[PDB]
């Protein structure tokens, strides 16, 4: 739900656009997340990892 | 999370793609308010076939009818 049950009612959302939403608040458009989600995804679990 | 159109992807500037099952729409982040999804509120990037989740519709622009 990212930061919406924050807020008020819990609001379902795809995670990979939250992180669409979360690059929008540091400068960086959208577009860098979708042409790179394959790499994001192994670098969070890497780093998770 | 896109829209193609003519072979290009399409991304909101400020809102989201949202579809009723019929149409598509694009409306902010915390109020539904639908409008068409013209060429001024959508910035073009990418090639189509990178972006996963890709939908196909029409982001007809206001300079072609007139
Ligand atoms: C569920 C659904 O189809 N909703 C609307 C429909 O009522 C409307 O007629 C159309 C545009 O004409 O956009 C969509
Ligand atoms: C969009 O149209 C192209 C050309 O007809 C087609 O190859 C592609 O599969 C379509 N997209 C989807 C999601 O079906």
């Amino acid at each position: 739900s990212g930061w919406t049950f924050g807020a008020g009612p819990a609001l379902q959302i795809p995670f990979p656009m939250q992180m669409a939403y979360r690059f929008n608040g540091i400068g960086v458009t959208q577009n860098v997340l979708y042409e790179n989600q394959k790499l994001i995804a192994n670098q969070f679990n890497s780093a998770i990892g | 999370p896109a829209i193609c159109h003519d072979g290009k992807a399409h991304f909101p500037r400020e809102g989201v793609f949202v579809s009723n099952g019929t149409h598509w729409f694009v409306t902010q982040r915390n109020f539904y308010e639908p409008q068409i999804i013209t060429t001024d509120n959508t910035f073009v990037s990418g090639n189509c076939d990178v972006v996963i989740g890709i939908v196909n519709n029409t982001v007809y622009d206001p300079l072609q009818p007139e």
